[PDB]
């Protein structure tokens, strides 16, 4: 019985802790499963979709940002809305004043930087969404995680969302097995990992995935339904 | 619920502010009005009687321009501030897009407000309810009818405030084309349907038509007193 | 309640939830009609009649296996109505917070107001239902609806429910754990063996399932709740794998026959299932 | 409840925390104030309850013009704010009127400016009283300033610790046919009346304002008095 | 643990436990009040049909504009708080002419949808005068069009989310009718075939009997604008049963 | 619209009590003890001395980032009592407002008017609903043009007076106990049986004879008017001249 | 209902029987939970009702394992014949439109069963105090007049303060001292029931802070402990209370699970 | 305790509980070190590896914060973010209006201000985490300052801060830092990172370390990997 302590964000608990900020932790998890494996050459984005909704097609979770950037959602359609929103008006705002594309080292601090704001404030929440997003650049292939802790963290390959805890077994198992990959492998190996959240019962259709990519030459491109058919065709089964 | 946020959702969604305000007109006095084929009547009790007092300022019945009058029922200040922003309004309309305003564009206008009343924790919601009625453009006889929550319905002939609902069913219970046909049965109607929530006869009930094309004329305590005139029609040949 | 302007004085609630503030005529009259608005009906469907008598008075019973929880009622459902023929002798007439609109409907077949079921070759089994939020004060209503206060010594209750783990406590973070998992609370009368570990010490059940628990303790009816701690609260093929369990308990020996042809169902059942908004909550 | 807001009333339409800001100020230190045909004094006890302190670094009555007095009983941070920005007011109403300011129309400021916080939120009531001492047309006015924005003009008046048997005490021992020396005897005598600690020389500010304007008193003045 | 104090609602903009926010899903069924609303997308055009309710026959019925079109082939249903739903509407119709005069072609139906959306989310800014409402929107909207896309169905709910849903039902009966039409959807549907299903559900759904005063529909197809059927139309559409 | 007060008397520093006390700045008071450490503040015609310990409970600590004597303007200076971070602020704040003065009026502030202006600060705190008070005191000396020296101490109540001799702090009560024993008999004060006096003071009320490591001293003098601060190469001198008697 | 775990006889012709008062904190509740622990009551029966919003836990008075495994809800009745002590111990809280039928049902039970007191332990809104009892000591007692005035002498004794029961009507000057604890719960219903019952009971309270209230719950049991003497003589310097008060094994992790390592 | 619930209030004997609860939330982090050598300042701060997923260098504690000062963090780590981008353009805004480079006390000063002034608002909360300060000059030597949420300022010979504050301080004291040069430092920095690491509750961590001074020449910079390794490599073998 904390409770007194887990209502506004602008409060502290005796045990130097926010709960608020967990809470927004665990809204996320409610979203849709994800997968943001990488390569020396390629960043693509797996993704399921929400195949409850039938005879309704259905939503977007990888949304395109710029032709080197793109990401996923997977907390508050608000929040992924409003954070999207700002990631396209600022990599606009990049490519007019420098006439170069915006490293992702740098965009994701500002993301870090704007989410920091209500953590601290009242009368605020902390923006409810988990975000992949995926780039390449001068650097080289990125792959970043965001968490409304208003956190960011580098990783070759993250999973946010229902059972995600799964995959990220799955690729921690993998993880040598993708510095060289062709990019279907990669894409096969991220589809496998997304697979095994969900139950051995269900299959990924080219209704419920979302598969999005990135490249050195290939500007990033959202692969939709029956589109994906090639990548998601010659799939081994579990 | 309790004080911040003063419009909050209900655990189930009944914005409580709102039928709050709802129950603010049962206490507010009962108005009616009725649209008819070439005259329209406006009639509203006031059985807070009162007798020291000048009934020219006590009047329920505000005029919002050539074309326009109201009635409402409930917090009567707040319908003051309502009338004066709805004919500065009114005038700016003829003045911009300048032709008589409609009556289905007052009304409108009011239920925006009305229903802006809800945002900016701030400004709370209104407590009235109103009777827009005039005569259009065209000069086919309008009536409106509005609720704090911000919807403008039309009627046909309506009541609101205290026992609104009983005049209403015996309203559809007689309103007819052979009711309507005559302007004297037209303001009768209305005479009997106060006669069933009035103080027992034509005590201070206030009243005015608004004919075609011409203006707000206040049917007034004449020699007759127009009012105990229609009155006695309904004593001496209600039988 | 306060920020309506600025400075001002914020009251916060009350910690043994005692803002409720420490009963005119007019209050009690309003509270005789509102009691007898929030009736749980025991509704003899098509009849909603005779059934004054409490079911272990009006029929005696041996089991009454229970179902709480969206999951835990389409577990049940998958894998044990399929198997035998039940019939519903009638439901509980349940208005409240959930379950709103009219309750009154087509008996809202992506609802639930605790249909029971009972079998026909041993109609002595009883199965409740419904994922229904019912009022602190109506879990005593309908208990006294259905068992009344003459408990009985001839029948057994199993019951599912399932909280999230965000609401379960232990030393270690809840998003560490294995989830969905499985833990169970047991009668002092029930003396039957387990399956699944006990409940830790710390972590408690408030709520309908330790409202029927409560009862058959305290009235010495052997009884046993089974609960799985999940994520998600929508129709989950995976948090009805994790009750696989029960399929070995000495209550459920007789009634499991067929697993695949289950999984088709719950396939069917969920591809059909609600149209739970895209908000990703 | 309802005692907590400054901004709802009791259920009875009764502030209760302006009450409290009454309750503050009689909490506060005795102060006098004594019209006379020829003048106003006004007196106070200085409370410095060590040695240490020094009287006369901060004072307890200020001047606001040549003919203004200020004195309070209550919190003094709260009566030191408002005699430096009365002093905004009186200052301006010189700037636009070539003429000082009359007593009253002070007064009309100060307890405007008190009042707008009493009716805020967010900000406390000015938790002490104000009394004024002023000489216009060449004739003594006398002023008590309510926290509650209430102004009120008094023959004589005392408040602070114990102004009840204060008022009491004056009510039988003044008249309207007094001059000013003897009024700063008789105020010497209330204020000795209900002292409580055995007046010395260094216990009392006095102030008084005649036409020749208002002005302090010096210790040496305070014990050239209580000589006799 | 013992349940103790807890500020649940005090600030708007408030994540519940399980991270799950408070007027968001409060509004959500708040909508459940709202009329029964049906709106089917099929090639050859859209159907928007919706129960007006009338509580009195003191209304004449012609007054509740149940239905409106955002513009000549955006058409739009909606259920629940009409209040604010007009404000909705109203955006929606200005961002459209502002689209149609800044960029010289018709307003696609999603990007409608996704202004409209964006409309929305604006809760917390109290101290804040300009753009507020502190308040969601307690209204749920089905829009139908032809552009590009010809036929096209979003449905929003209080929440800032929407989908390229077709055959899609909003209102108190929502469920029931989402269910039952799931059963009657047909992947190739005539104009008239949509109309006859959608007000044979509509007429199995809703408490009052079915009549031309009861009820309203309006289509869209890719032959010409927004048109509000009148009652004839209705007679002769539900002569048929 | 902002969170607001909490509803209760000691709640918040609004709200008056029925009799109209105000608890928070009592809390304040109380709270100024925090840091154990007690301040004393002596002056004589010829100069102001304020005297007070160093606590260094730890030696990864340097002895000269740690301190509570803060030179406001070459001929101003004052002492620290309280928590560290609400006098880093006044610090700052009396610093700007005193540079201010000099801007604004062409002359070098009074340390009377200086200590007034800190107290309108202080004081307008307790004014309103989301400021906390700065829960520290700030004593002031310094020579203004033929007073000599004065001393001023300020308070979270706003409250101020000038002293012959004060102090603040922990043993506040024995200290000034002590100084008014001492003022009341020997007053003469030039400058050796001067303020030392005030260093017999601390040393008896608090602990056994000090090292200076533990003392910090600033003084101004009326002949040589800096704000300036001895060290133990000068400290010590002192107190092992106050050990012998 | 009170039913005992076995359908035995409790005979409480003469224990001194113990509720805490559901208020602010739960610092009854939580003293109640104390004092249980440090003399080890037994649980006898149960209370049965259809009042209170029901939870379920396993014994969280777990000593051994074979304790740990006893189902418990929130309503028990441990009791103790050894120092002649019943306590009644409830864990959930009050269900609306239902406290005071509730207490009215528990005095009745008492009637039927005839305890020797009644002694409550309750806590009190601390914003809601006057200056006169912010100015004091947080401590508080209320005794009923059957017994108060053969008792008082310990009370004089152990100076205890009285707590000022104000006007409930109280604008009028006139109107008559009455009984008034805010955030009490259900204390002042169970008080005036109780004088009006005529029954021997006591009503402790203290002002409680917020959060955690283990320094509450062991003043609150101490200001219980110097007049029941239910255990040996404090003796203020303690040198054993410092850690004889066992914390009941329940009172493991309150506030949360743990610290989730994503943020940090 | 009781009167927490915003930073804006005082305890029954005077304290800011509300930062109190910072304290004991940078006491949730894990530890961080920073060492004043003869002449240089070397910092040194071990991360918690959660998954071997993650890409190497992110969540970095070792943050450039101009060319001449270092800032290593411990305690929440979003402000902990805000406040090292804080302390970028107050160098700015000390560069681009008095040229030269931002001493380390005027530096400190301010930060300390600002997050004194969080301190001390009702409508915000402290800043959760607590940071060090560290540069070298030639015209200044190095130095180094802590800062905790309170808003204190300290400059340390040596100091740290985390969930092994008390132990890390320990095996501090026990060197002679005024006199030893970074190599000989760096070696120790990691040995006592190693010595206080708690594994069997915290397994799975990461060596990171970064330094200013003389052999920078007054440059902040991380440890080169080569030096790192070999250090470990000592840390490893002082078993």
């Amino acid at each position: 019985f904390r409770n007194q302590y887990d209502n506004d964000v602008t409060v502290w608990s005796p045990q130097g802790r926010i709960h608020q900020i967990e809470y927004a932790m665990e809204a996320v998890k409610q979203g849709s499963a994800t997968v943001g494996l990488k390569s020396k050459t390629h960043a693509v984005l797996v993704a399921l979709k929400r195949a409850q909704s039938e005879l309704a097609a259905h939503q977007k979770k990888i949304l395109h940002v710029d032709n080197h950037i793109g990401i996923s959602i997977a907390g508050l359609t608000a929040d992924a809305r409003l954070l999207c929103n700002f990631m396209r008006q600022e990599c606009l705002d990049s490519r007019f004043v420098f006439d170069r594309p915006l490293p992702v080292s740098r965009l994701v601090s500002l993301i870090g930087s704007k989410t920091q704001i209500p953590t601290q404030r009242y009368g605020r929440r902390p923006y409810g969404v988990g975000l992949l997003i995926a780039g390449y650049d001068d650097m080289g292939p990125h792959i970043f995680q965001t968490c409304p802790s208003a956190n960011y963290f580098d990783c070759r390959a993250m999973s946010i969302g229902a059972r995600s805890q799964s995959a990220r077994t799955y690729l921690e198992r993998h993880m040598s097995e993708f510095m060289e990959c062709n990019l279907n492998e990669l894409v096969k190996h991220g589809l496998r990992a997304l697979r095994e959240t969900l139950p051995a019962e269900q299959d990924l259709t080219t209704k419920n995935v979302s598969i999005g990519i990135v490249g050195k030459d290939l500007e990033f491109t959202i692969y939709d339904d029956d589109d994906v058919s090639p990548f998601l065709e010659g799939l081994e089964e579990r | 619920s309790y004080d911040r946020a003063i419009t909050v959702f209900s655990p189930d969604g009944h914005l409580f502010q709102v039928e709050y305000a709802q129950e603010a007109v049962k206490k507010g006095s009962t108005a009616v009005g009725v649209r008819g084929r070439d005259i329209v009547v406006l009639g509203v009790e006031k059985k807070s009687v009162a007798k020291l007092q000048d009934e020219r300022t006590v009047r329920k019945i505000c005029a919002l321009d050539d074309n326009v009058c109201m009635a409402f029922a409930g917090l009567t200040a707040d319908a003051r501030i309502v009338i004066n922003r709805a004919r500065v309004e009114c005038q700016s309309h003829r003045l911009t897009v300048e032709d008589p305003v409609t009556v289905e564009y007052i009304t409108r206008y009011i239920a925006s407000l009305k229903q802006r009343y809800t945002q900016s924790n701030g400004r709370r919601p209104f407590g009235i309810s109103a009777l827009i009625v005039g005569f259009d453009f065209d000069g086919t006889p309008r009536l409106y009818q509005t609720d704090p929550s911000g919807t403008y319905h039309a009627w046909k002939a309506n009541a609101i405030g205290r026992g609104a609902k009983s005049v209403r069913e015996f309203l559809e219970k007689n309103y007819t084309d052979e009711a309507i046909e005559t302007d004297d049965l037209t303001i009768k109607l209305v005479i009997k349907a106060l006669l069933e929530v009035v103080q027992s006869g034509g005590k201070n009930i206030e009243l005015a038509v608004m004919r075609r094309d011409q203006s707000l004329k206040i049917l007034n305590p004449e020699e007759i007193e127009k009012y105990v005139a229609e009155i006695e029609k309904e004593k001496e040949e209600n039988e | 309640m306060a920020a309506t302007f600025f400075g001002e004085v914020v009251k916060a609630p009350c910690r043994a939830g005692t803002e409720d503030e420490e009963e005119t005529p007019e209050d009690r009259e309003v509270r005789l009609q509102l009691a007898r608005k929030r009736e749980v009906r025991l509704l003899r469907r098509q009849t909603k009649t005779s059934l004054e008598v409490s079911l272990l008075e009006k029929y005696p019973c041996s089991k009454f296996i229970i179902a709480i929880g969206n999951n835990a009622v389409a577990f049940l459902s998958s894998f044990v109505m399929n198997s035998g023929v039940w019939e519903e002798v009638g439901c509980a007439k349940l208005w409240n917070e959930w379950c709103r609109t009219t309750d009154t409907t087509h008996l809202s077949s992506t609802e639930a107001f605790c249909v029971f079921y009972h079998l026909k070759s041993n109609p002595s089994v009883f199965l409740c239902q419904c994922s229904c939020y019912v009022a602190e004060d109506q879990q005593y209503q309908w208990l006294e609806k259905v068992f009344g206060s003459c408990p009985r010594k001839n029948m057994q209750i199993t019951i599912l429910t399932c909280r999230h783990v965000t609401d379960y406590k232990t030393s270690e973070s809840t998003g560490s754990l294995p989830s969905p998992f499985l833990r169970a609370l047991k009668t002092q009368n029930f003396k039957d063996s387990a399956c699944c570990p006990l409940l830790e010490q710390p972590n408690i059940v408030h709520d309908l399932p330790a409202a029927v628990l409560s009862y058959c303790q305290v009235w010495k009816i052997p009884a046993i709740l089974y609960l799985c701690y999940t994520d998600v609260m929508k129709l989950d093929l995976i948090t009805v794998e994790a009750f696989k369990p029960i399929l070995s308990t000495r209550s459920l020996k007789g009634l499991v026959k067929n697993i695949p042809q289950s999984t088709e169902i719950l396939k069917k059942l969920m591809t059909t299932n609600e149209i739970q908004s895209n908000i990703y909550t | 409840g309802y005692s907590f807001s400054l901004t709802t009333f009791s259920p009875s339409g009764k502030l209760v925390q302006i009450e409290y800001a009454l309750a503050a100020v009689a909490g506060g230190a005795p102060s006098v104030g004594i019209k006379a045909a020829n003048g106003v004094v006004l007196a106070t006890e200085k409370k410095q309850k060590s040695i240490l302190y020094d009287e006369r670094s901060v004072h307890k009555v200020e001047p606001i013009t040549k003919h203004i007095g200020l004195v309070y009983s209550g919190m003094g941070p709260d009566y030191r704010v408002l005699v430096h920005r009365a002093r905004k007011l009186a200052q301006q109403y010189y700037l636009v009127y070539q003429e000082p300011i009359p007593t009253a129309q002070l007064v009309q400021r100060v307890a405007s400016v008190m009042q707008e916080y009493t009716q805020s939120g967010g900000v406390r009531p000015f938790g002490v009283s104000l009394l004024i001492c002023g000489w216009n047309e060449g004739r003594p006015y006398l002023f008590q300033s309510d926290p509650s924005g209430a102004y009120f003009a008094w023959k004589a008046t005392a408040m602070g610790k114990n102004y009840v048997n204060g008022k009491t005490f004056l009510e039988k021992r003044y008249n309207e046919d007094l001059e000013l020396e003897d009024a700063i005897h008789t105020a010497i005598l209330t204020l000795k009346e209900s002292f409580e600690g055995q007046m010395t020389e260094d216990n009392i500010e006095v102030g008084i304002c005649n036409e020749a304007g208002f002005r302090r008193l010096t210790p040496t003045e305070v014990k050239d008095y209580l000589a006799a | 643990m013992f349940l103790t104090r807890s500020e649940y609602d005090r600030g708007v903009n408030t994540f519940s436990p399980e991270g799950r926010l408070f007027q968001v899903e409060y509004a959500i069924e708040a909508i459940k009040l709202g009329s029964t609303a049906i709106g089917i997308q099929t090639s050859e055009g859209v159907c928007l049909a919706v129960e007006k309710r009338i509580t009195s026959p003191l209304m004449e019925p012609s007054s509740i504009e149940k239905i409106v079109e955002i513009d000549a082939h955006i058409g739009c249903a909606m259920s629940g708080l009409i209040a604010d739903a007009k404000t909705l509407i109203d955006k929606a119709r200005v961002e459209t002419q502002n689209h149609w005069f800044t960029y010289n072609e018709t307003m696609t139906v999603e990007s409608v949808t996704q202004a409209v959306s964006n409309l929305a989310l604006q809760f917390g800014e109290e101290d804040a005068d300009p753009g507020a409402m502190s308040r969601p929107f307690g209204v749920a909207l089905l829009f139908g069009g032809v552009d590009e896309k010809g036929p096209q169905l979003f449905h929003m709910d209080p929440s800032g989310t929407f989908v390229q849903c077709d055959a899609r039902a909003i209102g108190s009966a929502s469920e029931g009718a989402q269910s039952s039409l799931q059963e009657v959807y047909h992947k190739s549907m005539t104009l008239k075939e949509a109309i006859k299903s959608s007000l044979i559900i509509l007429k199995q759904v809703m408490e009052e009997k079915l009549n031309a005063t009861n009820i309203e529909l309006a289509t869209v197809q890719p032959g010409q604008n927004f048109h509000m059927f009148t009652k004839e139309e209705l007679e002769e559409v539900i002569k048929d049963i | 619209m902002s969170r607001g007060s909490s509803a209760g008397f000691d709640r918040h520093i609004t709200i008056f009590s029925p009799e109209g006390r105000l608890y928070q700045v009592e809390y304040a008071f109380k709270a100024i003890n925090q840091g154990g450490l007690t301040s004393v503040a002596v002056r004589g015609k010829d100069c102001a001395v304020i005297v007070t310990q160093k606590k260094v409970p730890d030696k990864l600590l340097d002895s000269s980032t740690v301190t509570h004597l803060f030179k406001i303007t070459e001929n101003i200076g004052c002492v620290m009592t309280g928590m560290t971070a609400d006098s880093r602020s006044q610090v700052q704040r009396a610093r700007y407002e005193a540079a201010n003065w000099k801007y604004k009026y062409g002359y070098e502030i009074p340390v009377d008017m200086l200590c007034k202006r800190i107290a309108d600060i202080s004081q307008v705190y307790t004014q309103n609903a989301e400021m906390r008070p700065l829960g520290c005191c700030m004593i002031l000396i310094g020579i203004d043009e033929e007073q000599g020296p004065q001393v001023y101490k300020c308070d979270p109540a706003g409250y101020y007076c000038g002293f012959k001799a004060t102090a603040a702090g922990v043993k506040q009560t024995e200290s000034t106990s002590f100084l008014e024993k001492k003022v009341k008999k020997k007053f003469d004060w030039t400058f050796e049986q001067t303020v030392e006096t005030a260093i017999t003071c601390l040393s008896t009320v608090l602990s056994i004879d000090f090292k200076p490591s533990e003392i910090e001293v600033g003084v101004v003098t009326v002949e040589n008017p800096k704000f300036r601060i001895l060290t133990e190469a000068e400290i010590d001198a002192h107190l092992v001249a106050l050990a012998e008697r | 209902m009170f039913v005992p775990c076995g359908e035995s006889a409790p005979d409480l012709a003469g224990f001194t029987l113990l509720m805490p008062a559901v208020s602010v904190g739960n610092v009854g509740q939580l003293a109640m939970d104390l004092i249980i622990s440090t003399l080890n009551m037994s649980k006898i029966g149960y209370f049965y009702t259809d009042c209170l919003v029901p939870m379920v836990g396993n014994n969280p008075y777990a000593t051994t394992e074979g304790n740990s495994t006893e189902l418990s809800i929130n309503a028990e009745v441990y009791s103790l014949p050894s120092r002649k002590l019943v306590a009644l111990q409830l864990r959930s809280i009050f269900i609306k439109y239902k406290s005071k039928p509730f207490c009215e049902k528990l005095l009745s039970w008492v009637k039927s069963s005839g305890c020797a007191r009644v002694i409550v332990l309750s806590s009190s809104h601390s914003y809601q105090r006057n200056d006169l009892q912010l100015r004091s000591t947080p401590f508080r007692y209320l005794l009923t007049p059957s017994m108060q005035k053969s008792v008082q002498n310990k009370i004089k004794s152990l100076n205890w303060e009285e707590m000022e029961k104000s006007r409930c009507i109280p604008e009028i000057d006139d109107s008559e001292f009455c009984i008034r604890i805010p955030g009490g719960g259900i204390t002042k219903t169970l008080y005036d029931e109780s004088c009006s019952k005529e029954i021997q009971m006591a009503v402790l309270l203290k002002f409680v802070s917020e959060g955690d209230n283990i320094p509450d719950a062991l003043g609150l049991v101490e200001y219980l402990n110097e007049w029941l003497q239910i255990l040996k003589p404090l003796s203020d310097d303690p040198t054993v209370s410092a850690s004889r008060w066992k914390i009941p094994s329940s009172w493991r992790l309150l506030f949360g699970s743990g610290l989730p390592p994503a943020l940090f | 305790t009781g009167y927490d619930l915003s930073a804006s209030t005082f305890s029954p004997d005077g304290r800011v509980f509300q930062v109190e609860y910072a304290m004991k939330a940078v006491e949730n982090s894990s530890t961080a070190i920073g060492i004043r050598c003869k002449d240089g300042v070397v910092f040194g701060v071990e991360k918690l590896v959660l998954s071997k997923l993650y890409e190497e260098g992110s969540n970095k504690r070792l943050f450039n914060v101009d060319r001449h000062v270092g800032m290593a963090v411990a305690g929440l780590l979003a402000d902990a973010r805000s406040l090292a981008d804080i302390a970028r353009e107050e160098a700015s805004n000390f560069r681009s209006n008095f040229g030269y480079n931002i001493p380390l006390k005027h530096l400190a000063d301010r930060v300390a201000m600002y997050v004194h002034a969080y301190t001390l608002y009702s409508a915000v909360r402290p800043f959760g985490c607590s940071f060090m300060l560290g540069s070298y000059s030639v015209n200044d030597g190095a130095q180094l300052y802590m800062i905790d949420p309170s808003g204190v300022s300290y400059g340390y010979w040596g100091c740290a801060i985390g969930k092994a504050r008390q132990a890390a301080k320990t095996e501090i004291e026990k060197l002679q830092m005024k006199e030893m040069t970074c190599r000989d430092i760096v070696k120790e920095v990691a040995k006592i990172i190693y010595i206080v690491h708690d594994e069997v509750k915290d397994k799975a961590f990461e060596l990171e370390l970064s330094w200013v001074g003389e052999l920078t020449n007054g440059r902040h910079e991380i440890v080169p990997k080569d030096i790192r390794e070999e250090a470990e490599k000592y840390a490893k073998e002082s078993l």
